């Protein structure tokens, strides 16, 4: 699993595989690992699969109910604090995540990792999972805050995919996204099989 | 005076006023008929008028594959008491994996029903249900009171000038073991029509048919679906 | 647990603690809020001065976080167990949103408090009704007002307390955008306001003003004749 | 049962809390219980209604009950209910000791009494806590204050004021013989004694009908000090001869 | 003297039958259920001209598909509204699916007479909510509105007026319905029946309109907005 | 004022919610039971409202536990009330203890949950009489009664219901000690059809029920070829 | 149930034409101890159901009692329906697989064997709520040790009759006694027919060939 | 291991922490704040296992400013460290306790500097100068060398860089970064970050 | 005690145009030991919805009276079937509160959508849900979702027309692949129902496989 999300000027990418495995055997190949939460806010998914997905929905109704009753769409700090002490409750229980909170609020791009051992932090650039720490390396050469929208757009697709190629646990296809100020748009699903022939 | 306003006192002639003033409650309601052949089990019901405009009501309800009931009274009373009922029904089916009995599930609600009649601070379920079923016993028109018990009845009819009814099903009730299904649910429909003013017919909009038979599941039929029952009254 | 029903409702469709709440309401010290374009102005009318009131412990405007302050009238105790539960809500809020209230969420929170003791079992109503002032983050300037019965009203100027069915007729014909344009002619209009409901006059009134960031700051009393004065 | 209930926290058709108002009369009847602020401290002058000949001296007072090491009160009411809420101030106060390592501020101890006795008045269907209570300390903050809280659960702070039985022909006359800012010590004691004749019905005092405390710093200690017989009888032979000397 | 569950002699259930009479001293409120949407508008009732009358919310979001009207005692709906808001997103949680009209009018009217004095919770309700309640909105039937009275009876009505002034308008609102007619047509309609009842001079400050469609979402008119058609009533 | 709950007495020492409520059970129809020496036969005028009922509702005979029957007089919601209790009283006895339940202790145990309705204002007391009967080897026939107000006697014959002095005539004449359990049942019939008044209450449908050594100590209603050769002998002693 | 005590051994069962015949030896093992050895592990439910037990004896007791009194509560109030055994069977898993949910099983392999509506049932419940329905079972070892006995005479001829059956329950029963080591040289033969369940008395294997 | 370190001063109580919010071998953030100010004079540093240095820290943010709010003056530091050590030594035997250790730093008006150690087992414990983490091993003896009670402000940033340097040639993981803020009389005062 | 037993068992959703096909094996299994050789893992839910349901027996029979249960619900409170994304929605939430002490359940929803095509819809036995276009479950499905991503998914082909899927290319595309996990694993092989979902209803068929 290797997921990515950095801000830039133009808002934040977020990227990701799409190989769920159990063990060393391939569960599937098409994981919708983005989770898109509503149309103006959205989380990743690493860790336990079940649970970044149940929490993330159930950060979801929160987020909803949380504009219904107060006439505006949460922060992107608030419903990262809402995820942070909901998965706080089973500390020591079990539950592997580990998330990456994506939006525009009133103070402009916010990303927001939040991990079930407990920690959200804001930063510039994340990238969660067990392929991670290649992505980490391919960011940090080409990520500039200054950066364009298709160079931002090549660089996640580009770390997502050396990722990939040294985790046996990332694979499948790269799932790049991009929030602007008018809600995410989900921008191209690249096959990792069809970047080789473009990467090489 | 003074013997009306609680449940747990009786009056000096050994009788329960506000047992009897929620029976009242379900003689003001809407008139709903039930009755049964050897085969099946009908609840015929007027969906009434409360203005020129409202989608009338739903007065049947469904609670198994075999047992659907009827409602006079207090609506919100009825699907609490319903929502008791239907999960009594999956309870059952998860445990036995087979129907709950119809005699039963009548026994469970006469036992439920019959607790807030007699403890300070609660209020009798103010609703009467006639209920359809069909058991491996055969069918069934268990009637449900506020005053807890319960009457296992040939036909049975109650609501609002629902004596009407009771007049006309009690003359007809020789020949309902013997009809045909078409044949019960219009003996149903001439009770149900004898509860109406004189000014007032049974159209389609405001009348529903609930059937349970033994090839058949329990099913509610809308206002496009009582035409071939009324086709011939 | 006394579960017993007090707020029932009675003939002609009437909450009649809620109604004998709201008379204990008017049977309080005249409060007035006026809200101006960045500032919102509380005064309350102290009836009596005694010469022996340590008078920083009767206050009526408290202050429910850093940008919102309330002036109540009514049980002076109902509204301390307001107050109180108010400020627990506005540190919650902190907790768990990562910014400070706005002025119509702890309104909601005080409201559906209030409306829960009319409907909860073994309660009576609060006796209290609460002019509540702030800011939003957008700076702009609110002002609102609870009710006993748990309804919430935005105002541009209200009044509760003894009196105030003749300031909310006074405040009604003398608000308008030339009194509410300098800061300090708003705070003169809840002086002029007050000085028709104090019955005996003076410099016997608490007023409290909160402009925005370097936040909400009580006048003295000589502070307060400085008006008084300029209004004579 | 609805017909054995009294409805004890509901309200009037005027909006009053009938059992907070016939609370506040039996305090009116009560005994009489003042407080004086002064600038080196507080004080209590509450006049003592057990006065039988066959009363024994068991325990350092009648009705003061010092809660605190810097703060004690004075009550005035149902005896029985005092003791009630003089037992959870004790518990508010040294709560306040275990959670933080300071005492308790004088008015953080009023403020949670006065929401155990609103809490009396608001819900439960009890009735309230028949006993207006008096309050002397020093804190950090404030230094020397002087609180009154009524069975409603509203208090107030005060430089003087009077419960029990005349305190509202007490409060007139501390009205005018108190001067903000210019109370001494000696001189407060002189104004306990002078309220104390003109409120009690008797010819005169004689210390066996009255019980003062005072609250002063001694070196950075707050020292709480019930006066004996003979410091009050010179207070009131004091007071008895100067008035003759004024007439 | 008596308590919250009591029956009167005819079977009333008095703190319910007191519950209707607080509806009738509310604004009035208004509804209509076309084919191609369904209209909310609303009498704010102006109490004081310094009155702010964007605070005067008696018309609310309960999903992006439902919207409610509300009449009578506007804090006691804030407890509904709000378990009508949390009941269709643990709809959406569980299901995926948008929840249906008639199930969240179900849903708030089993909160409807659950209340007493004798051990309903710890947290119980002491007395009915003095509330009517108009849900309407646009689900996988279509256009629906729905009542929702104290007593939980709720019913589908084509069109239904609630509040101080509905003896009165729902016999205007029986004249100018039918079937067919537009949501312009019913917007328009629903304001020259606000114009007989209301007793201010009808304004844009003074009404609150809101239309769900089954191409848009819920939405409320703006102050640009009403101008525009109360010029053309 | 001294009437309106359970937990008052009268100025001379009475609870009238308990008496009350035993006049609900002098509304209902007469339910005999007779004790004899082979078991106990108890037998219900059950009077039938409307024709529009099935024959068999509202049944008044219920049997609580194998060996133990239960002839009801009253308010009948509060009746199938006391047959749960009765039948979880004899469920746990054999949960716990392993046997059948013995009729005096299951008399009792039920006689002190109504007795416990007879003490509150928070409840009322139960609106029915009823009778329990059962048949063991060891001991024997045994009939017990239990009132409202919880009080359990031990019967040879008992006869709750509208005509309840009325039957306890014809039962006192019957010498029920040494006539066995298919001649009750010709005598029980006899006993119904005379108290039953043919003017005030019209339609009655009879409901027979014993116990004894011929059902090897079982409960069960009398069959219809022994109840329909009782009901033609007591319409012939009728004339 | 964390740990058995007296356990039984394996419990037999085959359906025929007309009824189904289930068999237990009559012997209850304190770890390979042969202790108890004259205890019935076979229930008569009702007059239309059987069962047979391996597992904790002290567990199966339990349900002869919870089970059996559930069958007075329905013959107490006589409406005409009794429990068919498959709805035994299925209260029976649900029973089973509550208490393995609060991690407290109940050991036993219950064999449920019924014949209603002229239908025989024969139903498997496991102490891990897992339940089938078969025309031959046996638990224990003699899943191992008599039931390919039973599986090869039921693929050549799905249908037996009653000698033909209890022969082959027999004939499985004596490989029992050669091989299991907890088995026993009596056992119960219940036969549920149209006419009602019938239990017989203790049988021996006697006629056992042990050429050495 | 991330790092806390505080010394007091006569009139403040200058403090120091790394700002790495490490992983398993990479780090995620390279400008974290464990800082938490409390009152407008008191710090609250909090370092320890994660989830708990915020779960903790802002319970005790939102109940200090809560006593602001109820009682219009603030907590003293001493009555905050003590506020901190209750809520942290009743819930080491709950259910769910917290693994933080922390560095309370706070301005008394009357009473001065403070500076107050407590580790995870909630011992509260007054100094002139603490520090937590790994690293402290390394340069609490730095400060038992050069440190004496009447350090003026500018030797006290120069005493806190001889710490941190040594914390760049001897200690193994990678502290860059470190936000330094004083307390003297005046309130807070971010101080630069002292970089590598 | 262990709270759990693998029984077995390889469920096959393949989803269509218009069409979907949820297919099992009929092999309950414990150990190294066959329970019965006709047990469906396929369950039908709706008119247009089959359920596979693999793995522990006890909670495979659990899991469908619950699911069976809270179809009912629905359809008593929302007066309409439930729809097959919102049956997969409402399991991946039942799979879920049982979290601490899960099912040990691999389910297949398949059925038709709301637009009339054939949805598939696979989860983990705590709730994690993913609809797809085909996907093994269980003991074999190691071995089936190669060939079934050769002959679906077209992968790993060069130059091939992607056809669409029909009816009866699925068909024998499911049955050849059980005839090649009844080969070589060892919890595969008694029959094979195959349920197949169109507009006019569920099919069910069934086709031999190698006894063991």
């Amino acid at each position: 699993t290797t997921t990515l999300a950095f801000k830039f000027r133009h808002g934040v990418i977020v990227a990701a595989d799409s190989r769920a495995t159990a063990g060393a055997y391939i569960a599937s190949q098409t994981v919708k690992k983005v989770i898109e939460i509503n149309p103006y806010l959205l989380g990743t998914m690493a860790g336990g699969a079940a649970d970044c997905s149940f929490w993330e929905r159930l950060l979801a109704r929160q987020c909803r109910i949380y504009e219904l009753r107060n006439k505006e769409r949460i922060s992107v700090a608030a419903a990262s604090k809402l995820l942070a002490n909901m998965v706080y409750q089973y500390k020591g229980m079990g539950l592997s995540m580990g998330t990456m909170i994506c939006g525009w609020d009133k103070r402009g791009p916010g990303l927001y990792y939040v991990d079930s051992e407990g920690n959200r932090i804001s930063g510039a650039t994340f990238s969660v999972g067990s392929g991670s720490v290649y992505a980490y390396g391919v960011m940090d050469r080409g990520y500039s805050y200054d950066l364009e929208v298709e160079q931002a757009y090549d660089l996640a697709r580009r770390a997502i995919y050396q990722a990939t190629y040294r985790d046996a646990y990332s694979g499948g296809a790269v799932n790049l996204y991009h929030v602007r100020e008018d809600g995410w748009i989900r921008v191209s699903s690249d096959n990792v099989a069809d970047l080789h022939e473009k990467y090489s | 005076n003074q013997y009306d306003n609680d449940v747990t006192v009786w009056s000096p002639q050994g009788r329960i006023h506000q047992i009897e003033y929620a029976m009242e409650a379900v003689k003001q309601g809407s008139a709903t008929v039930g009755l049964k052949s050897k085969t099946h089990a009908v609840l015929v019901a007027l969906k009434r008028a409360q203005s020129e405009l409202a989608a009338h009501q739903k007065k049947i309800l469904h609670v198994d594959n075999h047992i659907g009931i009827s409602i006079a009274g207090l609506t919100a009373d009825a699907r609490l008491l319903c929502n008791f009922m239907r999960q009594e029904c999956l309870d059952s089916r998860f445990v036995f994996d087979r129907p709950l009995p119809v005699s039963r599930l009548v026994s469970l609600i006469g036992s439920k029903t019959q607790i807030p009649t007699q403890r300070y601070g609660r209020r009798p379920y103010g609703v009467g249900l006639l209920i359809a079923g069909y058991d491996d016993m055969g069918p069934h028109i268990f009637q449900t009171c506020p005053s807890a018990n319960y009457f296992d009845c040939r036909a049975m009819s109650i609501g609002a000038r629902s004596q009407s009814a009771r007049t006309y099903l009690e003359r007809h009730m020789s020949e309902f073991m013997e009809c045909n299904l078409n044949e019960l649910v219009k003996h149903g429909l001439r009770a149900l029509r004898e509860t109406l003013p004189a000014e007032q017919d049974l159209t389609t909009k405001n009348v529903s048919i609930g059937i349970v038979g033994k090839d058949l599941e329990f099913t509610i039929y809308d206002d496009d679906d009582v035409s071939p029952f009324l086709e011939g009254l | 647990s006394y579960d017993r029903a007090i707020t029932v409702f009675s003939p002609d469709g009437h909450l009649f603690q809620v109604e004998y709440a709201q008379e204990a309401v008017k049977k309080g010290s005249t409060a007035v809020g006026v809200r101006g374009r960045d500032i919102v102005v509380l005064g309350v009318e102290k009836k009596s001065v005694a010469k022996l009131q340590d008078e920083r412990t009767v206050r009526k405007i408290c202050a429910l976080d850093d940008n919102v302050c309330m002036a109540f009238a009514g049980l002076t105790a109902d509204a301390r167990i307001v107050i109180n539960r108010a400020r627990v809500e506005c540190q919650s809020h902190r907790l768990t949103v990562e910014d400070p209230v706005t002025v119509e969420y702890i309104t909601r929170y005080i409201a559906s408090l209030k409306q829960r003791y009319t409907q909860s079992n073994g309660r009576r109503p609060f006796g209290i009704s609460a002019l509540i002032v702030g800011f939003d983050f957008d700076g702009t300037p609110r002002l609102y007002q609870t009710d006993p019965s748990g309804t919430y009203h935005a105002w541009k100027a209200n009044a509760i307390g003894r009196g105030a069915k003749s300031v909310r007729e006074f405040l009604e014909k003398n608000y308008t955008d030339e009194a509410i344009e300098t800061d300090d002619l708003t705070i003169k209009l809840v002086i002029k306001a007050l000085l028709e409901v104090v019955q005996s006059g003076g410099k016997n009134i608490e007023l409290a003003v909160m402009r925005r960031d370097q936040s909400l700051k009580i006048l003295n009393p000589e502070e307060i004749e400085k008006y008084v004065a300029e209004i004579e | 049962s609805r017909r054995y209930d009294s409805r004890t926290t509901i309200f009037s058709p005027e909006g009053r809390l009938y059992q907070v108002e016939y609370a506040m009369e039996a305090i009116g009847h009560a005994g009489t219980c003042l407080g004086i602020l002064a600038n080196d401290g507080v004080l209590l002058a509450a006049e003592r209604r057990n006065i039988h000949k066959l009363l024994d001296e068991v325990f350092f007072s009648e009705k003061i009950y010092k809660l605190n090491e810097d703060m004690a009160c004075s009550v005035a009411g149902i005896t029985s209910d005092a003791n009630v809420l003089t037992n959870e101030l004790r518990l508010i106060a040294q709560r306040y000791l275990l959670q933080y390592q300071e005492p308790i501020p004088c008015e953080q101890l009023v403020t949670a009494l006065c929401d155990i006795k609103q809490a009396y008045t608001q819900f439960g269907g009890k009735r309230p806590f028949g006993v207006s209570l008096l309050y002397i300390g020093w804190d950090k903050h404030y230094g020397f204050q002087l609180y009154q809280s009524d069975p409603s659960g509203n208090y107030g702070g005060w430089k003087a004021t009077c419960i029990g039985n005349n305190s509202a022909a007490a409060v007139s006359m501390l009205k005018q013989d108190y001067k903000e800012g210019e109370m001494t010590l000696k001189s407060a004691l002189a104004l306990a004694i002078k309220v104390l004749n003109k409120t009690m019905d008797v010819s005169k005092l004689s210390a066996e009908k009255v019980e003062i405390a005072t609250l002063t710093r001694e070196n950075g200690k707050t020292v709480i000090r019930v006066l004996k017989q003979k410091e009050v009888e010179q207070l009131i032979k004091k007071h008895e001869e100067e008035e003759a000397k004024a007439e | 003297d008596r308590g919250v569950n009591t029956f009167s002699p005819e079977g009333r259930l008095f703190q319910v039958e007191y519950a209707i009479e607080a509806i009738k001293l509310g604004s009035t409120a208004i509804g209509i259920q076309t084919s191609e949407g369904v209209c909310l508008a609303v009498e704010k009732r102006i109490t004081s001209p310094l009155m702010e009358p964007s605070s005067i919310e008696k018309i609310v979001e309960i999903d992006a598909h439902i919207g409610c009207a509300m009449s009578g005692l506007i804090a006691d709906a804030k407890t509904l509204i709000d378990k009508a808001r949390v009941e269709t997103q643990n709809h959406w949680f569980t299901y995926n699916e948008t929840m249906t009209v008639e199930s969240v009018t179900q849903a708030v009217s089993n909160l409807a007479l659950q209340f007493g004095e004798e051990d309903a919770d710890p947290g119980a309700m002491s007395r009915p909510f003095g509330v009517a309640l108009l849900f309407g909105g646009v689900d996988e039937k279509g256009p629906q509105l729905f009542h929702m009275d104290p007593s939980g009876t709720f019913v589908q009505c084509d069109a239904r007026a609630i509040g101080s002034a509905s003896e009165g308008a729902q016999s205007s609102l029986q004249e100018v319905y039918h079937k067919s007619m537009t949501l312009k047509e019913a917007i328009k309609s629903s304001l020259i029946i606000l114009k007989q009842v209301m007793e201010e001079k009808l304004n844009a400050t003074n009404i609150e309109l809101a239309t769900v469609q089954p191409g848009q979402n819920f939405h409320m008119f703006t102050k640009e907005e009403l101008e525009e058609v109360i010029k053309d009533i | 004022g001294y009437d309106l709950s359970a937990s008052t007495f009268s100025p001379d020492g009475r609870v009238f919610q308990v008496e009350y409520a035993m006049k609900a059970v002098e509304n209902s129809s007469t339910a005999i039971g007779i004790r004899c020496k082979d078991g106990v036969v108890f037998g219900v005028e059950k009077l039938v409202l409307s024709k529009l009922y099935e024959e068999g509702s509202n049944k008044r005979l219920f049997n609580v536990d194998r060996h133990v029957g239960m002839a009801v007089a009253g308010l009948l919601a509060d009746a199938r009330s006391l047959a749960d209790i009765a039948r979880e009283e004899a469920s746990n006895f054999r949960s716990n203890f392993g046997y059948n339940i013995p009729l005096k202790h299951l008399a009792d145990r039920v006689a002190m949950y109504v007795h416990a309705y007879t003490l509150y204002s928070a409840v009322r007391p139960f609106g029915c009489s009823f009778m329990l009967g059962s048949y063991s080897v060891n001991d024997g026939a045994q009939l017990y009664m239990i009132d409202p107000s919880g009080v359990s006697y031990g019967y040879w014959g008992c006869a709750i219901g509208k005509a309840r002095q009325a039957a306890k005539t014809e039962i006192e004449k019957l010498q029920m000690k040494e006539m066995t359990c298919r001649d009750i049942v010709k005598e029980v019939a006899k006993i119904i059809y005379i108290v039953h008044d043919e003017v005030k209450d019209k339609a009655f449908e009879l409901e027979l029920s014993w116990v004894g050594e011929l059902t090897n100590g079982r409960h069960e209603i009398v069959p219809k070829d022994i109840r329909e050769e009782a009901e033609k002998y007591a319409k012939e002693s009728l004339k | 149930t964390q740990n058995p005590m007296v356990t039984g051994t394996s419990v037999l069962g085959v359906k025929f034409e007309g009824g189904v015949v289930i068999a237990a030896d009559m012997l209850g093992s304190y770890g390979s101890l042969a202790r108890f050895r004259n205890i019935s592990r076979i229930m008569r439910v009702n007059n239309s159901t059987m069962l047979g037990a391996s597992g904790d004896y002290a567990d199966f007791q339990y349900l002869k009692q919870v089970l059996g009194q559930m069958v007075i509560d329905e013959e107490l109030l006589g409406d005409g329906h009794s429990y068919s055994p498959r709805a035994i069977h299925s209260w029976l898993t649900r029973a089973m697989y509550s208490r393995r949910s609060k991690m407290n099983p109940l050991w036993n392999t219950m064999v449920i064997g019924g014949y209603a509506d002229g239908e025989s049932f024969l139903g498997y419940v496991d102490m891990l709520g897992v339940a089938y329905e078969a025309p031959s079972l046996a638990t224990g070892y003699g899943a191992y040790l008599a039931q390919p006995l039973l599986r090869e005479v039921l693929e050549k001829q799905p249908v037996l009759s009653q000698t033909e059956a209890r022969d082959l329950v027999e004939r499985c029963m004596r490989v029992l006694y050669y091989r299991d080591a907890r088995s026993y040289n009596r056992f119960q033969i219940a036969t549920v027919t149209e006419k009602g369940v019938e239990i017989e008395g203790p049988l021996s294997t006697e006629t056992n060939w042990d050429i050495a | 291991m991330e790092y806390l370190i505080g010394i007091q001063g006569p009139d403040y109580v200058l403090v120091a922490s790394d700002r790495v919010a490490a992983s398993n071998i990479v780090q995620m953030k390279d400008d974290h704040d464990k800082m938490f100010k409390m009152s407008e004079k008191i710090l609250l540093l909090c370092v320890g296992e994660a989830g708990d240095t915020v779960q903790f820290a802002e319970y005790i943010q939102k109940n200090v400013q809560l006593y602001k709010m109820r009682n219009g003056y603030e907590l003293s530091p001493t009555a905050a460290a003590n506020f901190t050590r209750r809520n942290l030594a009743d819930c080491l035997r709950s259910r769910t306790p917290y693994h933080v250790n922390l560095l309370l730093a706070g301005y008394d008006e009357h009473e001065g500097p403070a500076l107050y150690y407590m580790d995870y087992l909630a011992a509260l414990a007054k100094a002139p100068f603490a520090a937590h983490g790994y690293g402290a091993f390394l340069t609490l003896s730095i400060l038992d060398r050069y440190y004496t009670p009447t350090i003026s402000r500018e030797r006290a940033v120069e005493l806190l860089r001889k710490c941190l340097e040594e914390l760049q040639k001897r200690f193994i993981l990678n502290l860059p970064t470190f936000s330094v803020r004083i307390i003297d009389k005046n309130g807070i005062h971010d101080l630069d970050n002292i970089s590598f | 005690f262990s709270p759990y037993v693998f029984n077995g068992g390889t469920i096959l959703a393949i989803a269509g145009e218009d069409f979907a096909i949820v297919a099992s094996d009929t092999r309950l299994s414990e150990g190294f030991s066959i329970h019965t050789r006709d047990s469906p893992k396929c369950y039908k839910l709706t008119d247009k919805t089959v359920i596979g349901c693999s793995g522990f027996h006890g909670d495979c029979l659990t899991l469908t009276k619950i699911i069976e249960a809270r179809l009912k619900m629905y359809k008593h409170s929302n007066n309409k079937a439930m729809t097959t994304g919102a049956i997969a929605a409402m399991l991946s939430t039942i799979l879920y509160s049982r979290r601490f002490f899960p099912y040990y359940v691999y389910n297949i929803i398949g059925g038709l959508d709301e637009e009339g095509k054939g949805a598939v819809y696979s989860f983990d036995p705590v709730g994690s849900y993913q609809r797809d276009s085909f996907k093994a479950g269980g003991s074999a499905s190691a071995m089936l979702q190669p060939l079934l991503d050769n002959q679906v998914g077209f992968k790993n082909m060069q130059n091939v027309e992607h056809v669409p899927l029909s009816l009866d290319r699925a068909m024998r595309l499911v049955k050849d692949v059980f005839i090649s996990a009844a080969e070589r694993d060892v919890y595969t092989g008694d029959a094979l129902r195959i349920c197949i979902v169109t507009k006019e209803g569920i099919r069910e068929e069934t086709v031999s496989l190698r006894k063991d």
